[PDB]
This record gives C-alpha cells, structure tokens and sequence, in this order.
C-alpha cells in the first residue's frame, strides 16, 4: 500500500519485537494486519484468555501503541454490550516512540554522567553512601581513614567511575541496536 | 580567598558584665567569638578591622533569659574558598585516601583519584609521601592546587582539591 | 520585599564569577552606600592583618627576612589577641610563606598596576596571589580570564609582576 | 521445526507459561525478535508518560 | 560519521546539542558534551580507538571546513605564517626571491602536513622563530 | 584549490542573502584561509598547465575544476563593477534549501570597452534599438551620430494596437502575482480565440516569461 504506512508498520513491528514480548508482538501484528479489532476478534484469532491479554492490552495502552474505542451497537438479538475496539493511532504512536527513545537516551546520558563524577565511598555497616565532598568532614584525627558518622567504621571504596567504560559500551550497544528505529 | 566585608553578629552578654566597661566587654567577646571563628556563609573570619570604631547600637534585653542582645556591626578580613579556584599551600598530612594541603586556615583534602596516574603512594618513606617519576610530594612541601568543590556548614567549611590539571602541583 | 522561595540558583564557581549572592561586585556597607567588593591578594592581606594587629597593640598600650618576620608576628599575635588563635596563626604563617611582595609601596604598586587594567577584583587578586609566569599558564590557572585580557597585555603585566617579585 | 523456525525468526508462536509448547504459529512479517537486549528492555520499561495532549 | 559523535554515540536528529568540536593535535569528530565530560577534570588521551595522544580541554575548537585534511592544512598554514610573514616589501621588490620564499613556505607546510620530515622541519621552524 | 573549494563550501552555508564586493570576499578569504589575490589571478592558467602535462584522457571530473578556476580568476582580477550574491534558496518553490553563489557583472561596459578601444569605426545597428541615447550612457562609448529612420510607405503596412482591456472592459495585465486571475486569463483566451479566427495564416503570441506561458496555457486547456 502506501510507503509511509509500510514504514510505520515496520517501525511498530520492530519496537514491539524489541522492547516487548511475543504475545505483545502477536497482538500488535494483529492490529497492524486487521485495522480495527474487537476483544472477541482478538480472542478468536489468538486463543488468548481475557486475563492473559489483560497485562498485554494494559501495557500497549500505557505505551499508546494501540488505542481503544468504547462504541456499542444494536445487534438484531438486542443482547448489546459496551464492547471495545482496539486499533492503532499512527501519529500518536510514532510520537510516543520518539519521546520514549529520546528521553531514554537522555537519562542514559544522565546515568553515565552520574557515574562520571568520582565514586565517593559507602559504609557497609549502615548501607549509606558518602561522597568525597562530605567524607572529608568525616576523616579521623590520624588523617588516614574516613570514619562513618553513625557506625564509626572506616569507609570503603565505591565503583562509580570504574564502570564508566562499561556504561559507554552499553550505550553503544543500545545505539547500534536501535539504528533501524532512528532510520524509520 | 581573602576578602574584606561588612559583618553583623548578634552577641549575647550575661548580666554580670553590665558595668561601666560594657562596651569593652562587648569588644572582647567580639574578639574571642569572631577572630578565628568559622562560618559557612562568610568564610573563615580572621581578624577584625577598625577596632577603634566598632558599631555598637542599643542592646535588647532578652525577655526570659535576662541577657542583653547586641547587634554589632564591624569590619573584618575573611577567607572564603570557591569552586574552581587555584590556591597555593603546604601539605600537612598524607594517607592512602589522599593528602591535605594547608591554605590559609583551611585544610583542603585532595583525594587519591585526583592526581596524575604516575604519582603513587609510598608509605615506606618516613613521613609517608607521594612519589612520581619527576617530583615527590611530602609534608612541608610547597604545592599549588585547584579547589573544585566546597561544602560549608554553619560552623565548618571543607574543600576538595585536584592537581590533575597541567601547570599545577608542587612549586 | 517579595517572599518567593527562590531556592534555585547556580552553584558558586570561580570560573563563571559566581561567588554567591553576598560576594557580588557591589556591597552595601555599614554606612548604607554601595562599594566595590574588596578582594585582597596574599601580600595585601598579610599587610592589612599586620597593620590591624599593630594598631590594636598601640590601642592596648595606650589603654626583612622570613625567620625574623615569623617570630616578630608570633610575639605580636600573642601580645595582641587572646584565645582561639590557631586559625589566625596558620593564616599568619601561610601569608608570610606565600607573600609575593614585602612592603606597602610595592603592594600598592601592584594594586594600581592591576587597577590600570580595570578588571574584576577577584581576578586581579588571583593575579597578585598566584606566582604565574606565562600568559597561557595564567589563562589555564584562572578560567575567568578567558576573553578578558589580550595575550600581549597579560604577558607584559605578569612580566613586571615577576620583576616586582623580591626575596 | 517450529522451534528452529522460531530462533530463525521466520514464524511467530506463543507458548504456555508452564512449558514451551507451540499451539498457534503465524508469520513474522517484521525483523528478528532478539535485537534488543533484556536490560535495554527493562531500561525502556523504566520510563512512563506524564499526560496526553502536550506532545 | 559526519553526522553523529562516535564517542558518545548520539545522532544529530534526536540530539541537536552535539557540535563539530575538533582538536589541532588530533582532529576527531567529538561533541561538546563529550569534551566537557572527559577533559574538564583534566587532560586525557584521545577516546577514539587506535589513538592515544594527550590533549587539553582549552585547545578544542569548532572545525570551519568539511575536510579534515583541509582543516589541518590551513591550521598548519596558520602555524607557519604566524612567524613567517616576509612580503615583497621585506624582500625589497625582488620578485624571484619572493617567489623562492613562497616555494620554501609551501614546501615546509607540505612537509608538516605529510609528516615526512617533521623533526627537521620543526627544528628549522623553532630556530627561525627564535629570531 | 582544495582549500579554496572548501572555503566556497563554507561560504554557501549561510541562511540569508549575502551581497558582497569581491574586495570583501578576498579579504575574508585571506583572513580565514591565507589565500591571496595574486595566486588566484593565475588559477586558470595554472590548472590548464597542470592538466596539459598530466595529459589526462578524462576531464569530466575536471569540468567543475574549470568552473572553480574561472570563478577564482574572475573574482580575483575584478573588484569594481562586480558583485557576489550568495542565496540560500536558488528557487523558493523547493522544500529543501539549495544554496547558490553568483558572481555577477554589474557593468555591461567592461566587456565592450576593449572593443571600442581597439576598433576605430563601430556601427551599432538594430531594427528596434530605442531609446538611442540610452546606449552611449549604459555602455561607455562616444557616438558620432545616432539616428532612427522613419519608413516611408504608400499605405500603412503595419497596424500597432494597444489593448488595455477585454471585450467586457475588464482590465488586463500580466504582472506575475495575479497570473491566476480568472477574468484576465479568460480575456486573454478570448482575445487569442478571436485573433486566431480572424488571422489567415499564422500568428505568434509572445509571453513575458516561460512560467507565465506554462501556467496560462495549462489553465487555458483546463
Ligand atoms: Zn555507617
Ligand atoms: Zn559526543
Ligand atoms: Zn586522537
């Protein structure tokens, strides 16, 4: 069909195959194949229990990969119920993908920056951290060890800075994996 | 760094010093409560300038304690560190966590993460020191250090130093 | 006066010239008028403190080499002031060690030479305190001087500061 | 055969939670299924939405 | 890549805050955020793999030209012409000698660009700028 | 040549219109690239000599080098009567911007001055050169006699007519912003229809611009 529709279909397929499980993949692929799809339609095609699609539909709505319509009709047998329709809103969905991956990159930068300030120390007895700025208020009279304010225990070294290269590698491995997303 | 600033302090006089030389008692308690006293707002206050004319106005009696509260305004030399400022000093202690440098009245502790990697601890020396391929840093050694972090409490100020920048270190 | 919380502000950094809201360039004195923030270099601070101590010794009475200077100021300290002088003793020792200039005329020459530049008090006090040699070293020691002083002017003013350095 | 087609990412299948038993196979119209690592999956999970109409 | 910073792995599309910062000693497509993350604390080695040159924070600048070789050629030309500025007035109208001086300037610029005789040309540049 | 081309690439990355003199261009190029005017003045000659003794069979890659050498020599040896215009948009209809750099000759007398300096007798001649006194000012040359002849006819061989309005007295004009006016387009179409009906053999219709002709003929067919 329309080439931009093909591109957004492949983008939604890629993000549901990457960041979501196989049942999510099946539900969103059914949504991309049949444009609108009610709850009985998902049940008939996928043989998925109502309680099983519960977390699936809840996650897909909370990420806005699919959206819901609350229309009820009048069938000839007059046993009408307020059924729900599941479909895809392409611009809101792609905008959600951009916002999610963008701010994910943003606080990955924040996490590696927080790793990039020097490590400081932490007290194993009280399980509380103390950075280098306030450890020098807690150094001893012998001027050798930082002693905890409560436990009075010599402070041990943390690892915020030894893992900076590991965080950079994880960032790189995120980026080369999400290269199709940015191209789309 | 050293500054000169207008300062104001609320000082409390016990009623036993309500004599004809109450102003002299006020000035002496100003001396041994301000000279060398550390405040985080205005830095280490070192010496009080213009001792002949110190602004002392009327002192309010506290309604329950019965003591007199004077709002004394004075001129004093202070020493306030700032982040990112290069100061000189002398080393007074060394350890495996780092070493403290003495600038003014304040000890700036330089952590072991903030020296060049060629420079390493040597505790076998007496006193223990830091040795590199080109220089040694020991006690009573002239050294130039940049302050890149300052914490200031109500009555205590502590600073963090680093010599990893070029054209720093021993002088 | 407004009662906003105004809890958001930039961290005090020497490179950005942010020294806090009460180390601004203008200071309201005890007489009510505004005045330039008085920032002292190390030798200037040593001379101001020594002048204050000898004036206080004169008031109490009415009411040069490194070795002799240290003992002279120690006797002056113990004669003038009473208790809690560990910090002031360390300041006196630190200033007599790292005092670039000896006497009032040389240091006042440094203040007038740096006031000919029309520069920040913090920056000129840093220039008078740090025993720098070259312009690029001055720029990397004080990041505040970036895009403020030309390189030739910087190297010449540090050249006569090196000339004014004595003993 | 469904198993190696699944790790070849040629087909799509759901399995029971008790055991990996295929019951219904589809066609994988998309790409490979294991492009994104699991810690990136949780790292994606860590974020949420403030509201609707701003974006 | 000419569009993204390989050190911090950020595209210009989602992150428009990246900039075309390079260094004269080693020209690397590196961003201002990477520069402030690494070299603000102190001087360090080149984060791109296969290079380990020491470099400073204050020497970074934005690249004017698109070509790395052109950028380094004009930077070397500036580093030569700052001390080599003889003109036809300095040569007193001797056109052939001015042409020969221009030959020598382009020869030493080409030699500094290609690194063929870098030690001898650096020594000649130093002993000619000492005057 | 490579650093000159890179300087040109930097100059075309400007988001607004630059209208500058060649002297200003040369000063900016000298301060940013250390390229002088005199090596630029020999650029085309040096490129021709280099290509000659490289004896290359293919020059389809070197056509743009001819363009650059021509630009360099022109903008180097000419400084008065010329202007460099850098436009961020070559055409405003395009979505993506396409920058263009135009080195334009503002004085039409520059190219024709050596002709009048070389040749003693020049007869400027046209069927429809008017006004005649415009050309000795617009091109710096002196004319010994300028005259327009009036053709003598037994009967008036040609009929010039100026039509300022349509058949229904609606005003007609071909200014470019109202080219889509249905009344004016209909009046021009009706005029052309009647003139085609009453003209025996041939009829030539001249339009102010090709885009105008394309638009009005397309909507005439519509
Ligand atoms: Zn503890
Ligand atoms: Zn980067
Ligand atoms: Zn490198």
């Amino acid at each position: 069909d329309r080439p931009i529709d093909d591109i957004v279909k492949n983008l939604l397929k890629f993000v549901v195959r990457g960041f979501y499980g196989g049942s999510f993949v099946l539900v969103l692929d059914a949504i991309l194949f049949h444009s609108v799809l009610a709850e009985d339609d998902l049940k008939q095609l996928l043989s998925i229990n109502k309680t099983e699609l519960g977390p699936l539909i809840a996650r897909l709505r909370s990420d806005r990969l699919i959206s819901i319509h609350k229309q009820r009709e009048y069938p000839p047998n007059s046993k009408s119920v307020e059924r729900v329709y599941y479909y895809v809103k392409y611009p809101h969905a792609i905008d959600a993908i951009k916002w999610k991956v963008h701010q994910v990159v943003q606080r990955l930068k924040d996490d590696l920056d927080k790793n990039s300030e020097p490590n400081g120390y932490m007290c194993p007895i009280c399980l509380t951290k103390y950075t280098q700025l306030e450890a020098v208020q807690l150094l001893n009279f012998d001027r050798t060890e930082f002693l905890c304010s409560l436990c009075d225990e010599p402070l041990v070294e943390d690892d915020s800075g030894k893992k900076n290269k590991e965080k950079q590698d994880k960032l790189n491995r995120l980026m080369d994996q999400i290269q199709p997303i940015i191209d789309s | 760094m050293f500054f000169i600033k207008d300062l104001s302090l609320n000082i409390t006089l016990h009623p036993s010093f309500f004599g004809p030389r109450m102003k002299q008692y006020l000035k002496t308690k100003l001396l041994e409560e301000v000279e060398g006293s550390c405040t985080g707002k205005f830095g280490y206050i070192l010496c009080v300038l213009d001792y002949d004319n110190i602004d002392i106005q009327r002192g309010r009696i506290l309604p329950t304690d019965g003591s007199a509260e004077f709002n004394v305004k004075y001129r004093a030399v202070v020493f306030k560190p700032f982040k990112g400022e290069v100061v000189d000093g002398t080393v007074v202690s060394c350890s495996q966590h780092g070493f403290e440098v003495q600038v003014g009245p304040m000890k700036v502790f330089v952590t072991k993460h903030l020296m060049p990697q060629d420079l390493t601890f040597n505790a076998g020396s007496n006193p223990p020191s830091y040795q590199s391929s080109e220089d040694v840093i020991t006690i009573k050694s002239r050294i130039r250090v940049k302050i890149e972090g300052c914490i200031s409490q109500v009555s205590s100020i502590h600073a963090i130093g680093s010599i990893k920048e070029d054209y720093l270190g021993a002088i | 006066r407004r009662r906003r919380l105004k809890k958001v502000e930039e961290e005090e950094n020497a490179a950005t010239l942010q020294l806090g809201q009460e180390f601004q360039l203008k200071q309201i004195n005890h007489q009510g008028e505004e005045e330039e923030l008085i920032a002292l270099n190390l030798s200037e601070a040593r001379l101001v403190i020594k002048e204050a101590l000898v004036e206080r010794r004169r008031a109490f009475k009415r009411s040069e080499t490194r070795e002799k200077e240290l003992e002279s100021i120690d006797v002056l300290l113990e004669q003038t002031t009473g208790g809690n002088n560990k910090d002031l003793k360390n300041t006196m020792q630190y200033l007599t060690n790292f005092s670039r200039f000896r006497d009032q005329e040389t240091v006042g020459a440094v203040i007038q030479l740096l006031k000919s530049t029309g520069l920040h008090p913090f920056e000129v006090a840093q220039l008078g305190s740090l025993a720098c040699d070259t312009a690029d070293e001055a720029k990397t020691l004080i990041p505040s001087l970036n895009n403020k002083i030309s390189d030739d002017e910087l190297e010449r003013i540090l050249k006569e500061l090196s000339n004014l350095e004595t003993l | 055969t469904i198993n190696q087609l699944e790790e070849d990412s040629k087909i799509l299948v759901l399995r029971t939670k008790k055991d990996k038993t295929p019951r219904y196979v589809w066609y994988n119209s998309g790409g490979n299924l294991k492009c994104i690592d699991e810690e990136f999956v949780k790292m994606w999970e860590n974020v949420q939405l403030p509201q609707f109409a701003e974006l | 890549n000419k569009d993204m910073c390989p050190i911090c792995k950020t595209d210009r599309y989602l992150s428009p805050d990246v900039k075309f910062l390079v260094n004269p000693e080693c020209y690397h497509r590196i961003c201002e955020s990477c520069v402030d993350r690494i070299f603000s604390l102190g001087p360090a080695q080149c984060p791109y793999k296969g290079c380990d040159k020491i470099l400073r924070k204050n020497k970074f600048k934005t690249q004017i030209f698109d070509d790395v070789e052109v950028e380094k050629e004009v930077d070397i030309r500036k580093r030569v012409f700052n001390v080599f500025n003889k003109t036809i007035d300095d040569f007193n109208g001797d056109l052939v000698e001015y042409n020969k001086y221009l030959e020598e300037v382009e020869d030493i610029i080409y030699k500094l660009d290609h690194g063929i005789d870098v030690a001898k040309t650096e020594e000649k540049l130093r002993t000619y700028e000492e005057l | 040549l490579k650093r000159l081309i890179e300087y040109l690439k930097t100059r075309m990355k400007v988001l607004h219109v630059i209208s500058e003199t060649p002297k200003s261009f040369l000063q900016h190029l000298k301060q940013l690239t250390f390229i002088e005017r005199k090596p630029l003045r020999f650029c085309s000659e040096r490129l021709s000599l280099l290509v000659r003794t490289l004896e290359v069979t293919e020059v389809e890659d070197f056509t743009a080098l001819k363009d650059i050498a021509t630009f360099a020599t022109l903008i180097s040896t000419y400084e008065e009567g010329f202007l460099l215009i850098i436009e961020p948009y070559e055409i405003e209809n395009a979505a993506v911007p396409n920058p263009i750099m135009r080195f334009t000759c503002l004085d039409a007398s520059i190219a024709i001055k050596p002709v009048f300096e070389r040749f003693s007798s020049v007869i400027i001649t046209s069927g429809t050169i008017s006004p005649l006194d415009m050309y000795p000012r617009m091109l710096n040359f002196k004319t010994v006699l300028q005259k327009s002849y009036a053709m003598t006819l037994a009967k008036k061989s040609f009929l010039p007519m100026i039509i300022t309005k349509g058949s229904d007295q609606v005003a007609i004009s071909s200014r470019f912003e109202i080219r889509n006016d249905p009344s004016i387009v209909r009046n021009y179409g009706s005029m052309l229809v009647e003139f085609a009906k009453i003209t025996p053999d041939g009829m030539v219709v001249f339009f102010p611009s090709y885009l105008y002709m394309e638009s009005i003929v397309s909507m005439w067919q519509t």
